């Protein structure tokens, strides 16, 4: 339990994915996984909307419902979005 | 071939040179197939809808017999991908065959069917663009004549809630106009 | 056989002057 | 060299065959070996008589000096810093 | 100029008019002006060219 | 009390991108160059 | 953008009323002209006056 | 605007101060053309009217 | 670096060509980043690079920086200069492999620079060499 | 005044109804007349639709005003004629900046428009025939087009070029009065091969496209803040991924930083067009602006397949002196980031611009 | 250059020597007719901008 019980699940997929290997060794395109993979395209938290977490979780079943936060994230995560931004034009600048 | 057609495509103004030059270059025939797919796929691969690309497919379908069918055909291999498309390149191809049917490159439609049993959302979207596009030329009367008269099934009928589908599903396209005569069945 | 067509002498052009038939037409 | 020849091979065994049958060329024996090395595409290559041992220490040694020569060296430098190009990458692939 | 830019309190757009009404109503059709240049859209009956011809 | 606001509006990763006003690009000057938007490789 | 313009200007002729229709010897006429000398024949006084009326 | 000597520095008789008033009625807030007809700077009848 | 290599003194040597093949090849990279970073490299590394005795690298820091000395970024010039300095304190006079002919008035319309590194560093080595 | 003026009159013996709006010549033929057989065709054909019927009711023609071509030329002719002394790298950004000046504006109009097609033919003869000058020599040999229009990335000079089209001409007698179409095409310009070229025609969306496009973008785009403002939960990028950089405001132009600051300007678009009395040099892009309107087109497709049509890296490379270099691969070539840039720019062409076949030529060794 | 500045330079002279060629009466034509335009649109004037003005 200490780690991570949502860590653990998704290194469980990865076993998965070795099953995967045994019988697709070199998988392209129309082979069945593919098919129905493109032939789509317990409580969980249901009020408003959770922000935008750089991990993207949904919250928990009983949650509060209310944002309590530093902002980091949104600053963080504008932030980064603003360096996209400036390798632009930042390069804008190259051709003169 | 692949390589040839596209630089002969993005040279030529007009739609008319690009035929010239690719005529003239007398590449080899039975390929008539492939390169009509390239051309299909060059321009709905690009970013936007353009005139030009839908234009070219067709023309070169009126000089020999069998590039129409070579159409015809990439129509059906679409089946396969009306799924596996993402929803930009619909909005390029629903108005792209809009343009190869408005001016007589209809019944090939029939091979396409409305049901929630086999429809992609993909698919859905696909064909909604379609009628949206040649509608807004035909202007959903001469719409009206052709579809009269075309026997189209698999999208026009048995089931009733397959009614309830079709005639739904153009009043949420918004046409559906050409929904009465179902609307009348259902009762 | 210069039919009206081409250039009266490619000069200034910045072609050849090459005129051939168009071979798609109908 | 330049873009419209700079086939190394042809040239070789043409230079050779024209020393050769030359009377003006001296050459102390008619067995000999010509190199030509064109300098503007780094190529190399050679036409004329061989005997044992010699074709694979010429092979090693061109192969070598095309890669070594302080020589060349220089002369690829001046190209380089008069084109001014340099490269963005350390240590090559 | 009024009926096109129409009531203050529900102005018109760029090209269109309240009503039917109020495209009939008048010879000038469309008016439009880009800096000093002057495009003009002129619907007329045959009465109404008639008598410009006659003035 | 949560914390509630008429409609929705939009997100964030986005809703900060592209720099600002900036204005076009100089008067038109031939000097510039900047026809291409990203780099070759 | 002008060219948008254009477009909205040729729709705009081209959904007018019964535009096209000549069974009636109905007669359309489009003019383009300038002001020719707009500019130069402003007049100040007058302008102050006209400014007057604005800010 | 200042130090040319043809520059008039001095007080405004009751005749210039009549042809100012009359003519910034006639043609306002123009002082570049008014300036030269009373013989005066711009600013300076500028300055004399406020 | 510097007092690493200086203070591991010739047990170094095995380790130059490595050394200088990466101070050459970073000595061009993308220019104004690196170029001073990889000269003041050399310029910390002169002496190492010469009590050991490898004469032909004394011949390739010489004529190569001698090449850079047309560099149109002052912040770089003047690391490159500074090298060279450097390398005046320990090869001598009469054997510079750059001979000083070559050297000096190559240097003399420098002095026009501007910015400040550049006129540092030049009217030092001019006063090295015009010492 | 009645001489700068002009009228056109639609009436049951004239069919045809012509005007001149902006930098447009706009022919408008109903359908309700007679239009005989009906006919697509290129883009330059727009289709006028009734907004009530959905149906196409007439046809309107562009072409590209006489005027207009006029001033194009007379800016070629600047780029010609202000330049003597400044470098060839330059003069190729000059051509760039006003031929998509032209295209970006006209676009469509630009294929009804013959004389245009021959105008730009022989300026971009002209201005390549000046950088030929430049260097001393006229021989063709000496400068194949793969040093013209290399993305200067490889060294090249990057030139823009829509002139080696195929020119249509059928029967002038004819031509001049019924539109005939189109019997025969004339070469624009030379290649050494067989070969290609790029057009930017193609590579730009035309402006009826756009148009639509933008329509249907933006009610697509109020029905995705219809269905946030019902789910409570914002919009994220993903959604917007598809619209991203289309429609006339260019919808990703909402999201500009900046963006308060620009809701507060108004009549940009006339400063603009009064900003040649206020600035002495010419404007082309003088009818937009990115910051309100975007960027309306991207050309980054047209220099991939430029490089593409010459033989990929490998073949414009073939002109060049990279393999005297010695550099193991292109793939880190990083350039120097009336003085020798001009001398560079020969050598790294050298083993084009000098050839053992030439034309005419008298052979020289150099001294030692 | 000097051409224009001369016949410029003429121009203003006879404007001032002439007088203003709008007369009297148009003038007050134009007057009056903005004067009904603004008034049935509800335009109310720009003011100066405050000192304390946000944006």
């Amino acid at each position: 339990w200490g780690k991570g019980l949502a860590q653990s699940r998704q290194q469980q997929q990865n076993v998965e994915d070795a099953m995967k290997e045994m019988q697709k060794p070199l998988a392209r395109y129309i082979d069945d996984e593919d098919l129905d993979r493109m032939l789509r395209e317990r409580p969980r938290y249901s009020g408003p909307a959770p922000p935008p977490n750089r991990f993207n979780i949904w919250p928990g079943y009983r949650w509060d419902g209310v944002d309590r936060s530093n902002g980091f994230e949104q600053k963080r995560f504008a932030r980064l979005a603003s360096k996209k931004a400036v390798e632009e034009l930042a390069y804008k600048w190259s051709v003169e | 071939f692949r390589r040839t057609i596209y630089l002969a495509i993005q040279s030529s103004l007009d739609f008319e040179e690009c035929a010239h030059k690719l005529l003239k270059m007398e590449f080899p025939e039975s390929q008539t197939k492939e390169l009509c797919n390239m051309i299909l796929d060059c321009c709905a691969q690009q970013r936007t809808y353009e005139k030009f690309f839908g234009l070219l497919a067709g023309r070169f379908c009126m000089l020999k017999k069998e590039y129409m069918e070579s159409f015809e055909g990439i129509f059906k291999e679409q089946y396969d991908t009306i799924h596996r498309l993402e929803t930009n390149k619909l909005r390029n191809v629903a108005k792209m065959f809009a343009h190869l049917l408005y001016t007589d490159s209809w019944s090939v439609l029939e091979c396409i069917k409305l049901s929630e049993e086999t429809t992609t959302s993909s698919s859905r979207i696909f064909v909604k663009i379609f009628f949206q596009e040649l509608c807004e030329y035909m202007g959903l009367p001469k719409l009206n004549a052709r579809l009269k008269d075309e026997t189209l099934q698999p999208f026009f009928e048995d089931n009733p809630r397959n009614t309830r589908f079709a005639i739904n599903f153009f009043t949420s396209i918004g046409l559906g106009g050409l929904t009465d005569e179902l609307r009348e069945h259902l009762k | 056989m210069y039919n009206g067509i081409g250039l009266p002498t490619p000069r200034g052009s910045g072609t050849n002057g090459y005129v051939q038939r168009n071979l798609s037409l109908v | 060299g330049d873009y419209d020849s700079h086939d190394i091979e042809r040239y070789a065994r043409a230079k050779f065959l024209d020393y050769t049958t030359d009377n003006m060329s001296i050459y102390p024996s008619p067995t000999g070996v010509l190199i030509a090395i064109d300098l503007a595409y780094n190529l190399h290559s050679a036409y004329g008589n061989w005997f044992p041992g010699s074709k694979p220490l010429i092979q090693q040694a061109m192969a070598k000096i095309m890669k070594a020569n302080p020589a060349l060296y220089v002369l690829r430098e001046r190209i380089r810093k008069g084109l001014q190009l340099y490269s963005s990458e350390p240590t090559e692939p | 100029a009024s009926e096109m830019a129409g009531p203050p309190q529900m102005p018109n757009d760029f090209l269109s008019f309240q009503d039917i009404a109020t495209e009939a109503a008048h010879p000038i059709r469309l008016f439009c002006r880009y800096i000093d240049r002057i495009h003009i859209f002129f619907r007329f009956t045959a009465d109404e060219a008639r008598d410009l011809i006659q003035r | 009390n949560p914390r509630t606001s008429n409609e929705v509006q939009y997100d964030q990763r986005l809703f900060n991108q592209s720099k600002g006003m900036d204005s076009g690009f100089a008067g038109g000057e031939d000097e510039i160059y900047n026809v291409y938007d990203q780099a070759w490789r | 953008p002008p060219p948008l313009l254009v477009y909205k200007w040729c729709q705009g002729i081209n959904n007018l009323q019964d535009v096209w229709e000549t069974s009636e010897g109905e007669c359309n006429v489009m003019l383009e002209s300038r002001f020719e000398k707009m500019y130069e024949k402003i007049d100040l006084t007058l302008l102050n006056r006209l400014l007057r009326l604005i800010v | 605007e200042w130090l040319d000597p043809s520059i008039k520095k001095t007080e405004w008789s009751r005749e210039e101060e009549e042809k100012l008033l009359h003519l910034a009625k006639l043609m306002p807030t123009q002082w570049r053309t008014i300036a030269p007809i009373i013989g005066r700077t711009a600013a300076q009848c500028l300055e004399h009217y406020e | 670096f510097g007092t690493v290599v200086n203070a591991l003194g010739k047990r170094v040597k095995p380790y130059l060509p490595q050394i200088c093949g990466t101070v050459l090849w970073r000595l061009n990279n993308k220019s104004a980043k690196v170029r001073q970073q990889a000269a003041d490299l050399i310029s910390r590394t002169a002496v190492v690079m010469k009590t050991c005795q490898e004469e032909k690298l004394m011949g390739h820091l010489g004529v190569v920086l001698y090449e850079y000395l047309g560099e149109e970024y002052p912040e770089v010039l003047g690391s490159i200069l500074g090298a060279l300095k450097a390398i005046v304190n320990v090869i001598g006079m009469h054997k510079m492999t750059p001979p000083i002919k070559d050297l000096l008035p190559r240097l003399t319309p420098i002095l026009k620079n501007r910015h400040e590194k550049v006129q540092e560093n030049c009217i030092d080595l001019v006063g090295r060499i015009a010492d | 005044q009645w001489e700068n003026s002009f009228v056109s009159v639609y009436s049951k013996d004239n069919p045809n109804l012509l005007f001149n709006m902006c930098g447009f010549e706009c022919r408008i033929l109903p359908k309700c007349r007679t239009s005989y057989e009906e006919f697509t065709h290129k883009d330059g054909v727009w289709n006028l639709q009734n907004e009530v019927t959905k149906e196409r009711t007439a046809q309107c023609f562009l072409r590209v005003d006489d005027e207009s071509m006029q001033r194009f030329h007379n800016r070629v002719r600047q780029i010609l004629m202000a330049s003597g002394s400044t470098t060839f790298t330059k003069i190729v950004n000059k051509w760039n900046t006003a031929l998509i000046g032209l295209m970006t504006y006209f676009r469509e109009a630009v294929v009804n428009t013959q004389e245009l097609l021959d105008l730009l033919v022989k300026c971009e003869n002209k201005i390549q025939t000046r950088i030929k000058i430049g260097l001393n020599s006229k021989m063709p040999s000496r400068f194949p087009p793969v040093v013209f229009y290399t993305p200067k990335e490889l060294g090249g000079l990057g030139m823009l070029s829509m002139g080696h089209v195929l020119i249509p001409q059928s029967d002038l007698r004819w031509s001049k009065q019924t539109d005939v179409g189109i019997t025969h095409f004339r070469s624009g310009m030379s290649h050494e091969e067989d070969q290609l070229i790029p057009n930017l025609y193609r590579y730009i969306q035309p402006w009826e496209s756009e148009f639509i496009d933008s329509q249907r973008v933006w009610a697509e785009y109020a029905l995705k803040r219809q269905e946030a403002i019902a789910q409570n939960r914002r919009l994220t990028l993903e959604d917007l991924e598809d619209s991203w950089d289309r429609g006339i405001p260019r919808i990703n132009t909402l999201f500009q930083k900046d963006r308060h600051t620009l809701a507060y300007d108004k009549g940009w678009r006339v400063r603009t067009d009064f900003k040649q009395y206020q600035v002495l040099k010419q404007n082309p892009f003088w009818w937009t602006h990115q910051r309100h309107d975007g960027k309306l087109w991207n050309l980054n497709n047209y220099r991939t397949d430029m490089i593409q049509a010459l033989g990929g890296v490998e073949g414009i490379l073939e002109h060049t002196l990279f393999k005297g270099t010695y550099f193991p691969t292109w793939e880190g070539l990083f350039w120097e980031k009336n003085q020798i840039p001009n001398r560079r720019f020969t050598l790294w062409w050298s083993p084009t611009i000098n050839r053992a076949n030439v034309y005419v030529g008298f052979q020289v060794q150099l001294d030692l | 250059t000097r051409l224009y500045l001369k016949a410029e330079q003429e121009r203003q002279h006879n404007y001032l020597k002439d007088g203003p060629y709008i007369t009297a009466e148009e003038a007050v034509a134009v007057y009056t007719t903005t004067v009904h335009w603004l008034e049935s649109r509800r335009f109310s004037p720009i003011p100066f901008p405050p000192l304390s003005y946000k944006h």
